[PDB]
């Protein structure tokens, strides 16, 4: 249910666990703002289900239909090989939209650890204000929230993007366009 | 300001010049929106988006917001989100089921067919009458349908539905009658903001393959592909049509018989179920009356002024108008109702990964829109005309196989009749002429 | 551009119709910056803004920015923000005591009366005398004062504040003349920006008690009612009149007797001091002479053309506008100066509360003009007159034991008078025939 | 004296205090965000004194000036009980101006921590950013500084707010409304 | 709406008074861009931004976007930055090296010279030929150079770019000629935007003296002071004169004799290198023979319309036109080719320091000019003209020393020189009488 | 190599020195946003080189040329003395661009630590947020990535920045100016 936050506990989990998630998400960040795409596809894993689901205007009551559900349109609904496939694309020096590349920021904050019953995955609420800058004055804000499934892993960076679940606030899309993934 | 006769004037239909000003002029911005959207037929949605009787759906005509519903009697009725007491918006939510819409700025109250049924403490204050709800209800559009699609047009004047699609009908059924069980919409309208005018996007769906031929789209490409295959390994077929129609500034363009072009879009999956077994040959039943729609790839469609889909790849959307600098992109996915399930799936995910605002499609196509909008703020960019003469008066390009007046795939023959029929609703005040 | 003949038609002050235009045009805004705010009384705060001599008060007269400050003799001087060398604004600060006001940009001095008394070089630069300091100050406004409200206005030829504001004083006492004490003012302006066009707020001031007693703020009522108490348990008095002032446009509505309608919103607090006791006997005795100020109930008024407050809430505002689309509202909340301090406080804290930005309800008050204000993008949104004849020619609404023209409490005759008085300000060149 | 900052120590306070304060923020910013209003108000002692000031513009000579000082007007100056009454009416289904509800996101960071001389009591600095996306396409963006007195307890969350001081970095409030808590 | 007449009348060059309204009318505006920008020499740049054959530069004019590019014989070409087939960007990167310009909406081709040499299928789709790529490549500009600033115009009527100068080029050369091995630029072009109208830059640069001698840059000269100095141990000269160009609007002010002040600003290191050795004898005698330039501190100077620069200082910026309410600033540094290399960096550093956006004297010329537009929103802030009579018809503050018509440092005869000519060009639709 | 990410490392620095970081940046930014600008100067080495490259819009092949190189022309380009002359103008009351003073908040996110060969010097990237609120309605955002070279201290807060090279993500600087510190 995307309209109630994920059930993190009351009591925080441990400094060195919150510190090394925080640390992944940075330097995630880190390599979108470099365009180094390939090293952020390494980070996803084969079962990656990247998804960010349109939503719509209604009352509080009717605030269940705000979300198009699964197997709906949606503005992302990829997996391992699209968004790979998608990479292929932004490097190839033919993607005019994003060639000039963007000058983007990818700002981290509010990370919320939830640990699941299976020893090493992990749900996590974080909230994401990423900046994009191009050509000669086009600026660009994209505000919300990642939910994701984390693996801990022992190489790499340590983490792995299992699935991640983008809650993108607006409902029309007011940014030129969605070039930057979250 | 200005005349029909200068009006008239920006547009060469013959030498195929565009006069710049036509995408950035505000005054003629607010011409378009009343002699242009304000009478035209434009596009609202499916009729799956709205198929219980209550169902409704909050959409744009123009600038004019309007509530979409469906009546008990089956009928659908549009009218203007506006409250006529001080201009309050009757309905915020975007779609969903109702059995009545209120306005909360002071109550009034309408039915679902939009009659203002109830105005708290009329008698006491409207009366001691001379007021009568029945003449306030917010403004009725004209609506109709064609295969699943809703139109609606505010003027009662125009050419019904069927009579202003003129000659472009066949064209539209490529897409929208394949099977005598309809199209389904799939769940889901992708809304986003472009800072282009509407001109721009509408021509290029309505005579534009020439830029999905050479370089807007290389990239797209590479990421539909399998990944073993690049780009030396696609043919950009040789041969293709467009056509233009007899009247309305409607056209459609599309490759001939190369199918290998729309799987390096949508994927085998999706081709063969387009072109091989049962649905294949009872659409090529259909279709194959009006026109060789077997050998269509990757055809472009735009119904004047702004309804834009690619056949095929099944994306639909209408350009909303946000003056002459902006337009906002309102899509969805048709898919045919009796299609397997797995093919309906296949096509939402093409699609998301293609043609939605943040596809490797669609992306690279508003990126020439914005940028052309920006140089318009110059003068000298403002001061010659824009070159639309390609193919213009060229013979031996056409193909009798297919209805009406064709020309080749990389054509702008289609565009020259978009910007005419344009000059023209622009120009000519009555329908007395413009129906001609 | 437009004629005199076609604004006036703009309202139909006999069957109550507004162009939707008026709200957006912005030719027509131009022409309101020239024929209505460059020539009315306006606004500009409250004598206890600016008590010392030296203090002063930086706010706008329409777009134009103005000083306000207070001269040693007392008298309050009001002159144009802007330095008439190049146009740099003279004073950046919001509020202050001042000995001097120095623009920066090339160090022209000026006085607290807004003479223009050093300028840097004058001997070596401007002389060799044809230059004269006395020359170019900036434009001063005519200053005046109703019982603690600062107005000012820049038309020579315009009436007096008094005559302006014609037989529509008794209602402004209500709030302002309770006591010989006087009023003074809450340390505090709030200031903020709201898109949507002057007319609709001002309207609402002036004529609109029915948006309150139907949908706009059943939840503003539960968040101001005890815990205990929900909607059910209030009774939306039946009883209640409007007023609208002989000339000039100005107007208010209040409900009778039932004092408990104003006690769900400020409490029984506030309630028994405005109704019982020594100082509520004390102001029937002086406002008595001119009206039945003790029954009135949630009054709310608006002296035109930007002057709202809310007698009893107390809550003063003036509606600066920022073109046809948007608007800034600086509110502030006088108390009776010998109220108990406690009182004071009671009435700071609820207006915090309710009708402040962020307040329970101000918030939805500016909901449905920005909803509205949207809407009036749309070409056939702004072709259909709004409305307005709520109560138009309607008899027996009227309660003679009240001064001047009243209605029911429910009726839009106020508004009626508020934008018939715009069109003529707006249509009327000469005061000739304006100030009758 | 709100022109100059809380007198946060030279060195920081401990690990453990410093994580347990984020986290409880960050669900605090969820609680507002999926608009669970009530547990929200249940952060909230009895005694809170909900405070944003009206702030205004003077030379730097001149900043003594700058706060409407308490007991004056301003955006907010809340109890308990008038943040539950506010509250009250936006659960309602009537409060128009939020119902439909606005999409926000409540970013907290630059978390100060100094700890006072009751032990369990804390005065707080930290930086926010509040995103708000309504209706089609309004956006508007609140930031500025949270000045509070936070007590540690032994259920709940962790903590609970004594008292908050907000600090908008604006004079004349430039979005649509203050329809947000801070 | 504007007749030559009234255009004409918004400035009176003899009483020295300013119609508000030159800055902020959107309809003046467009005609600025038609009779101002689109027939100007414009500065693009310095020829040290395209040294090599390929080099280029995208830049603007007025609000037309140009592409700069040395061709192989040397010589420069300026072209539209916009393809005539739709109006996309044909060079989206700021700078650099090319063989070729390429589209890529429809991939149209174009060689370093601006010629259309390659359309993807033009045989194919442009004929069966009436179409010819000679006839369809971007307008091209007129382009000229001065001592190493590159300028360009679109009108081939008007007079060359050396005529254009009049009687200015003395004093432009004390920082372009002042060594026979030229001046070289920087690498590094700051792009910034003001809110504020083009002319309040550009006027200032040219006329006005006044504002640094007052109170302006109080601050920037305390940063700029070694920490031992103070303000009260700065004398600021009584001595210095200012230049009006006889034709063109052009003018340039100067303080006589007292580097101290120059050194104030740019330190002792560049004073030095500006007034005493090899380099400053070499440039005295270059420059001695057309002007006392040797005497010459803080010169500022403008080049009609938008050219300014701070000869000494050495900053050099366009100011490029963003509708009457914006601008963009694109400064760079120059610095004399043979300067020792410990000078240059010293020049780069102190620039950085102060005169770029970000720098202790900039930033607060910026304050003014944006606070004035914010301003002219008011309507009587719009109503009475602006004061530009100091030193009008003043006798005896002409220095026949330098050449053409002179007056006093602080002094508006420059600036009335630049109203007027901007009021000419304004007013004359004809170069016939223009040129006179 | 502006174009590409500090060498941080895969496995991030201990617990005691992420926070300490951290809590130093948070301290210098309350210092920037209360206006106690000699304080902030007192962060700075005698040696720091405070520098925000002029940045321009190239194909990604040609990333190589983004930045404009040191010793070219630049947004800013200090040393201690001129930070200190800059501030000496700032604190005179005769500043006009910034008296009335900004209202501002400088947000400080993703901080990411990489120990050098050298121990106690460390080089950090940051992600930033400045939020400007000026006059009446004036606001700006200036979004980048901070990478500095910090010194560890027994002293004063703990840290002395070094050296600051400021990656403002703009090419033209959209802002109304420059007059804030990063
Ligand atoms: S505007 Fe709808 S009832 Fe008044
Ligand atoms: S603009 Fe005020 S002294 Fe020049
Ligand atoms: S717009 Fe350049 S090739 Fe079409
Ligand atoms: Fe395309
Ligand atoms: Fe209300
Ligand atoms: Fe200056």
């Amino acid at each position: 249910d995307l309209t109630k936050p994920i059930e993190w506990p009351e009591m925080p989990v441990s400094l060195e666990l919150q510190n090394a998630v925080e640390q992944f998400y940075y330097r995630e960040a880190q390599l979108l703002d470099y365009q180094n795409y390939e090293a952020w596809l390494a980070l996803l894993t084969q079962d990656i289900q990247y998804w960010m689901p349109i939503r719509t205007t209604h009352t509080s009551r009717n605030k269940a239909m705000e979300y198009v559900p699964p197997g709906g349109n949606a503005h992302f609904d990829e997996t391992y090989e699209s968004m790979r496939a998608r990479i292929r694309a932004r490097v190839s020096g033919l993607n005019w939209t994003e060639d000039p590349p963007s000058r983007s920021r990818h700002i981290v904050s509010n990370v919320i650890v939830r640990e699941t019953e299976s020893a090493g995955t992990l749900e996590v609420s974080s909230a994401f204000l990423c900046y994009r800058n191009r050509l000669e004055r086009m600026t660009d804000i994209y505000v919300g929230e990642r939910r994701d499934i984390l693996l801990r892993v022992s190489d790499g960076l340590g983490f792995k993007i299992a699935k991640r679940t983008i809650l993108l606030d607006q409902s029309t899309i007011t940014a030129n366009n969605l070039s930057q993934f979250f | 300001n200005w005349s029909d006769e200068e009006i008239k004037a920006l547009v060469d239909e013959e030498k195929g010049l565009l006069d710049p000003r036509i995408f950035s002029d505000q005054d003629l911005y607010e011409i378009e929106l009343e002699r242009v959207f304000a009478r035209s037929w434009l596009l609202l949605g499916h009729e799956g988006h709205i198929p219980k009787a209550g169902d409704y759906l909050t959409t744009y005509m123009g600038e004019d917001p309007v509530i979409v519903v469906r009546q008990k009697d089956r009928s659908i009725k549009v009218f203007l989100n506006q409250c006529r007491h001080r201009g309050m918006r009757i309905e915020r939510s975007d779609f969903g089921n109702a059995k009545s819409f209120t306005c909360t700025y002071h109550g009034w109250a309408y039915d679902t067919a939009g009659n203002l049924v109830n105005v708290p403490y009329e008698k006491e204050a409207f009366c001691d009458c001379g007021f009568d709800k029945a003449d306030w209800g917010p403004l009725q559009a004209r609506v109709d349908t064609y295969k699943g699609l809703i139109f609606a047009n505010w003027d009662t004047e125009a050419p019904d539905l069927k009579t202003y699609l003129s000659d472009a009908t066949p064209y539209m059924d490529v897409m929208l009658d394949r099977t005598e069980a309809v199209t389904q919409v799939i769940t889901g309208m992708q809304k986003t903001v472009i800072p282009c005018n509407w001109k721009f996007a509408a021509e290029q769906f309505c005579s534009d393959m020439y830029h999905a031929g050479t370089m807007a789209h290389l990239s797209g490409v590479l990421s539909s592909l399998p990944p073993e295959m690049d780009l030396s390994q696609v043919k950009l077929p040789s041969s293709g049509n467009q056509f233009r129609a007899k009247w309305g500034g409607h056209g459609t363009g599309w490759f001939n018989d190369d199918f290998a072009l729309l799987q390096a879009i949508m994927g085998p999956k999706v081709v063969d179920y387009w072109t091989k077994g049962p649905a294949a040959e009872r659409a090529k039943e259909r279709l194959g009356k009006v026109l060789p729609a077997d050998r269509m790839v990757a055809q472009h469609m735009t119904i004047f002024p702004t309804c834009s889909f690619l056949p095929g790849i099944n994306t639909v959307r209408t350009w909303h108008p946000r003056g002459p600098n902006e337009i906002e992109v309102w899509s969805f996915i048709v898919v045919d109702a009796d299609a397997p399930e797995d093919i309906k799936e296949e096509y939402r995910r093409k699609n998301i990964f293609t043609f939605n605002q943040g596809g490797t499609y669609e992306q690279d196509d508003g990126e020439n829109w914005v940028e052309v909008q920006r140089g318009l703020r110059g003068y000298k960019a403002r001061s010659r005309p824009l070159c639309a003469q390609m193919g213009a008066g060229v013979p031996n390009k056409n193909n009798p196989e297919f209805p009406g007046k064709t020309s080749y795939v990389y054509s702008e023959e289609a565009a020259r009749g978009f910007y005419h029929h344009w000059s023209r609703m622009m120009s000519e005040p009555s329908w007395d002429t413009l129906k001609s």
